[PDB]
């Protein structure tokens, strides 16, 4: 019988679990990419220097 | 913490008094060391403290006797050096603290070091007697052993950070 | 009394042009009368800035009453400069400042209190040394002092850091600063019993370029190979880029530890004590007695570690023959050590006093061990990063 | 000899040790890691002693 | 594939259970039994042994990966040393 | 317009095709406007090619100062990286294709050479440097379009270089990239023989707004796949060979860093220069990054599958 409250409450929770852990990896990647940007950035800077 | 806090304070005491500090400063340093079970730096201090001003702290005399014991660690004699003087504010309020530290310490000794333990062992270790020992094995969940005294002390993103650091290293 | 009007000139250099020879001229006679105090009276141009070292060295110009109560008063007074305006420009007159600090060390080790200079002056030291508790001149001084007042913890901030970018700064430094300071470190992590750290210290000091002989080097040899045998399981091998003159000079001098490693191989307590009486001089020489008990500790190390992987559990009286357990009951205190001194995967089978080897610490099967690996990672990553930076810098070299 | 084995000499029996791949690998791994790290600072300080141009003059 | 497929699917499912509450859709037992078993088994695969061996994975992987990174570390070490040899090492 | 560059002005394109600016300066072509067909089957047919080297005709055009790769990809063939002018033999592809491509309004004509060195690149080796040089004296505008499949596997970026090689008589001026790359024993010597005879084109990419929306919507249901890599399972004992190769990859460095020859340099043959340590460097980087692949894959799958929430 009428479970709607619990079930409806519930979908997001599971989603949250994946969302949180997956996000953590995501940001770690993001920051890593940011490092990529600085690394490539500095690489480009040296490129500019060579001319 | 009170152990570490008081010991650092007594350190500053010795540092700023002169290597000539207060004899109760000395006994407090040494008692705090033994609270931390210090045996070598305590011996530095003993080889770094004025022995005249040491004996000025006869409480420190007993404290260095106790440090000798903790250097040897025959237990009833350790507490007898303990139970020679019991001086509040330089000795005894951390005398109790150190007998309790020894309680947990020789407690793990019983548990982990002793597969089986003689109740006389921890009866010496902090003074907790053999019937106290039965109570303790029963309270922490440790098997008693009668007729032998071989009582049984019962032994009781983040990863994406490291991985993106792998990458950032290779992808420097 | 022409030692008065230097305040105006220093104001004409402090907050002005050069301060280096401003601080290292006092010219002035260099051995003066009360005017030294009068230079101490009127030499501080603006404040207790860089030039107040001038006032300090002028007070040194006497060297009469060196560590008299000024040994604390001027001490804090020096700390005044060391605190007020020691400045990152500690090194206008680098070597002069260094030797002056050594003069402080001279007077104090001489007289009264080798206790409290550490933080009182490491203010300006770090105003000189940058990152890794980096050895400028006064570090030999400081470890000297804490060796007098045997409290080595306060320099353990400086000690435990295996310093790099060491602030020799090409002046205000001597090779004996390294020598003294790192034999200090070896001594301390001997007493501290981080013997492998001293092994590192003395192996570096010996493989460091050298031509002479020294009980600096001889005792580096000493505590190093003590680590190799007393600490370590048995004889350390010859390092890679060792100095020539050792084999030239000090290696033939090394009969002490020739017989050391020999008798260590021998496992003879009698010849142990014989070599002990042999080098009882070095036993006594620097409060370093008990080296024989150290070698005996290494003996029991050899015996035990031997029996470790070979057995699971043994009779202590039988192993009283094996390790020299002195009967199972002295072996009882020994097993005490085993579970005690971080010595065995085993517990007190006190029913039979049995001691079962396990060696079951980790498969890194706890993530905290994984983070052990992680800090391994931290070290090696920043290590490679500085390798790249320095590789750059050799590229930064002016080529051709 | 070939002894990949153990003996509780209290037991009076031999007990062939199983050849560890995983944690023996861990052993050697962090062993060489510590060796490399010691030598890391070591070579840093050797680069120092060579750049600092320090040699123990005989006299 | 499963992940983001059912990601959009279950975003739909959140809107969709809001509808089955109500929406159109009336109160819905399809949602009830079906998504009940689904979500209230979740987070499924969150078991122990299982994640124990997951960390065993992680140990071996981080091990060998940092092994290679150590190799690269001592690599750049030798790089610097060779530039040294070029400019500095006179042997 | 976003579609302004997708406009294949066969008029304009074939105009600059017959323009011959390279015969005036062989460094005119600085850009390489590409449509992602290059990436398309270049990528998945170097990867689907296993390790079998390939060759042929690229679709494309020219715009301003720009070579344009409308197409590049692989064969199910071999022999490239060692064939005497390999690429030619696949041009029969758009010996037909482009022709009746014009029947749909693909009035383009043939422009280049599709290819792939599955596992170790897309380029022209020693004998294919005979290929590359001969053909750029044969076929200019000609390019050494260079991207490595397994490098783009363990790298996460498309190192695309349109390498108009410097024809015989024309040396690298100010701008000769000459992308040095770790070559097998077969062609490293001839790369040293010809490593500085080519420059790269400024390889840009052109598309439509529908293209961006399609890739975003791709991700918008591929993220589920993202948390199912599911990367460790793919190379179970692969890495063993990798490891057993990688240390030998490291012994690569050993191979070129082992030697007793004192003297002044490499002073006998190119070694050269202390050596192959850079080879093992790229080796360690790629292999630890594929470990990163496996671990992030399985671990983040745990992060989402095993436990997120109820
Ligand atoms: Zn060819």
């Amino acid at each position: 019988k009428k479970d709607i409250n619990n079930i409806v409450k519930t979908l997001h929770e599971w989603c949250d679990g994946c969302e949180a852990v997956l996000l953590g990896i995501e940001q770690q990647v993001l920051r890593a990419n940011q490092y990529k940007e600085n690394h490539n950035r500095t690489q480009q800077q040296v490129e500019a220097e060579v001319t | 913490f009170s152990f570490k806090k008081l010991l650092d304070q007594c350190e500053n005491q010795e540092l700023e008094a002169p290597g000539i500090a207060t004899p109760p400063v000395y006994g407090q340093l040494l008692a705090l060391y033994l609270l931390h079970n210090d045996m070598n730096n305590a011996r530095y201090l003993w080889k770094r403290i004025p022995p005249a001003i040491k004996s000025a702290n006869s409480e420190l005399g007993g404290i260095w006797s106790v440090g000798q014991r903790i250097w040897q660690r025959d237990f009833p004699g350790i507490y007898t050096t303990i139970n020679a003087h019991q001086w509040s504010e330089t000795v005894q309020p951390i005398m109790e603290a150190l007998r309790d530290a020894t309680r947990r310490r020789a407690f793990a000794l019983v548990s982990q070091a002793y597969t089986s333990i003689i109740a006389d062992d921890f009866a010496a270790f902090v003074g907790l007697p053999v019937e106290e020992a039965v109570k303790g094995i029963l309270e922490q969940g440790w098997q008693a052993d009668s007729t032998t005294r071989m009582v049984l002390p019962r032994k009781p993103e983040q990863q994406l950070a490291r991985l993106t650091d792998y990458v950032a290293f290779l992808e420097n | 009394s022409a030692l008065e009007q230097f305040v105006n000139s220093v104001r004409q250099l402090s907050a002005q042009g050069q301060m280096t020879q401003l601080c290292e001229l006092i010219k002035s006679g260099e051995l003066l009368a009360k005017n030294l105090s009068h230079l101490d009276t009127v030499l501080g141009a603006l404040d207790v800035q860089e030039h107040s070292l001038g006032v300090l060295a002028v007070l040194f110009v006497k060297f009469s009453m060196p560590s008299v109560p000024d040994f604390e008063t001027l001490f804090s007074q020096v700390q005044l400069f060391i605190s007020t305006c020691n400045g990152e420009h500690i090194r206008y007159a680098t070597d002069t400042f260094a030797g002056l600090c050594h003069q402080l060390t001279n007077a104090l080790v001489e007289r009264k209190q080798p206790l409290r200079g550490i933080g009182i002056l490491k203010q300006a030291i770090d105003k000189m040394q940058m990152n890794t508790n980096q050895l400028t001149s006064i570090h030999a001084d400081l470890c000297q002092l804490c060796l007098l007042a045997k409290c080595f913890k306060p320099a353990l901030p400086y000690l435990d850091v295996d310093m790099m970018d060491i602030c020799k700064e090409n002046g205000a430094y001597d090779a004996k600063h390294f020598l003294c300071y790192y034999y200090y470190g070896g001594m301390i992590y001997t007493g501290l019993k981080n013997f492998e750290r001293a092994l590192y210290f003395y192996e570096q000091a010996i493989t460091t370029p050298a031509m002479a002989v020294s009980h600096i080097m001889l005792e580096s040899y000493k505590k190093y190979i003590l680590v190799s045998l007393i600490l370590l399981g048995k004889v350390q091998q010859l390092p890679k880029y060792t100095s020539q003159i050792v084999g030239r000079f000090i290696k033939p001098l090394s009969n002490a530890y020739h017989e050391l490693a020999q008798v260590y191989s021998t496992n003879n307590p009698s010849e142990l004590r014989n070599l002990v009486n042999k080098h009882s001089e070095t036993f006594t020489r620097d409060n370093n007695m008990g080296l024989v008990k150290q070698c005996l500790s290494s003996l029991y190390k050899k015996n035990i570690q031997r029996l470790t992987k070979t057995f699971l559990t043994l009779s202590l009286q039988d192993m009283a023959s094996r390790v020299q357990l002195s009967g199972p009951q002295e072996a009882e205190k020994y097993v005490l050590h085993m579970i005690e001194d971080g010595e065995i995967f085993a517990s007190i089978n006190q029913k039979d006093g049995m001691v079962s080897f396990h060696d079951n610490p980790e498969k890194y099967n706890n993530p905290a061990m994984l983070h052990n690996i992680d800090q391994e990672m931290l070290k090696c990553i920043e290590l490679d990063e500085r390798l790249k930076a320095m590789d750059q810098e050799i590229t930064v070299n002016p080529q051709f | 000899g070939l002894i990949s084995a153990r003996v509780d000499s209290h037991s009076k029996i031999l007990y062939a040790r199983d050849v560890d791949q995983r944690s023996t690998t861990f052993e050697k791994s962090l062993l060489m890691g510590k060796e490399f790290q010691r030598r890391a600072k070591a070579m840093m300080l050797r680069a120092a002693v060579l750049r600092n141009q320090i040699h123990v003059k005989s006299p | 594939s499963a992940i983001k497929m059912l990601h959009s699917r279950v975003k739909l499912i959140l809107e969709y259970v809001k509808a089955s509450e109500a929406g159109e859709v009336p109160f819905n037992h399809e949602i009830l039994r079906e998504a009940y078993a689904l979500c209230h088994c979740l987070p499924v695969l969150s078991t122990d042994k299982f994640k124990t061996d997951f960390y065993d994975q992680c140990n071996d992987v981080g091990l060998m990966a940092y092994l290679g990174t150590i190799t690269k570390t001592c690599n750049t070490m030798n790089q610097f040393v060779n530039k040294f040899n070029v400019l500095y090492d006179r042997q | 317009s976003i579609d302004e560059i997708y406009k294949y002005d066969k008029k304009q394109q074939q105009e600059i095709l017959a323009a011959k600016p390279w015969t005036k300066d062989h460094h005119y072509f600085k850009y390489c406007k590409i449509s992602a067909l290059a990436l398309l089957k270049m990528v998945m047919h170097a990867r689907s090619g296993g390790n079998l080297e390939v060759m042929g005709l690229m679709l494309g055009k020219v715009d301003g100062e720009t070579m344009i790769i409308m197409d590049s990809f692989a064969l199910p063939v071999e022999g490239t990286e060692t064939r005497v002018n390999a690429q030619a033999a696949a041009y029969e592809y758009m010996a037909a294709y482009i022709e009746n491509a014009k029947q749909v309004g693909r009035l383009e004509n043939a422009i280049g050479w599709y290819h792939s060195h599955p596992g170790y690149g897309c380029w022209l080796s020693g004998i294919d440097v005979s290929t590359q040089m001969l053909n750029q004296q044969f076929q200019e505008p000609f390019v050494a379009v260079v991207i490595d499949p397994t490098r783009t596997i363990s790298a996460g970026k498309v190192n695309l270089g349109a390498f108009r090689t410097y024809p015989k008589g024309y040396k690298p001026p100010d701008e000769g990239p000459s992308e040095y790359q770790t070559i097998p024993l077969n062609k490293i010597e001839d790369f040293g023989v010809h490593c500085k005879q080519y420059y790269a084109l400024e390889v840009s990419y052109f598309k439509s707004s529908l293209d961006r929306k399609l890739l975003e919507l791709l991700w918008n249901k591929y993220w589920v796949n993202t948390l199912s890599s599911s990367s460790l399972l793919t190379n179970a004992d692969y890495t063993t060979g990798q490891v057993f190769d990688l240390s030998e990859k490291l012994e690569q460095s050993e191979a070129q860093l082992g030697r007793g020859s004192f003297m002044l340099g490499l002073e006998t043959h190119d070694r050269k220069s202390e050596d192959k340590l850079a080879k093992a460097t790229r080796d360690s980087c790629k292999t630890t990054i594929e470990a990163i692949h496996g671990l992030m894959s399985q671990v983040i799958k745990d992060k989402l599958f095993n436990q997120i929430n109820i």
